[PDB]
């Protein structure tokens, strides 16, 4: 006699955020740089010029 | 389509003398030419990588 809600009237909520599967980047992004001491050298000259 | 018209010349022999002209007239002739229009197209498609190269 506690006036419970109907079985189909129990509201369920869905989160609008999502989880992402973890993928290892290997730390390569941390080693990228334009300086002469960087392990991975980044060349962005073709971004403003034309060529393959 | 659009239709153009041509009117042929009269080549009947003249009704000479007092001969009656009523009923003995000449059948004027006309010709038509129908010209159709159509759509002609041509295109060139270029890839992004091809544009960069």
């Amino acid at each position: 006699a506690d006036t419970t809600p109907a079985t189909g009237l129990v509201v369920q909520q869905w989160e609008d955020k999502f989880f992402q599967e973890y993928l290892h980047d290997g730390g390569f992004k941390a080693l990228m740089g334009t300086d002469e001491n960087a392990v991975i050298q980044v060349k962005e000259d073709l971004s403003k010029k034309a060529g393959d | 389509s659009i239709t153009i018209a041509l009117v042929n010349r009269l080549n009947n022999a003249a009704v000479t003398g007092a001969s009656t002209l009523e009923g003995n007239e000449e059948d004027m002739t006309s010709r038509s030419l129908r010209i159709y229009v159509d759509k002609r197209r041509n295109a060139v498609r270029i890839a992004e990588i091809s544009e960069q190269r």
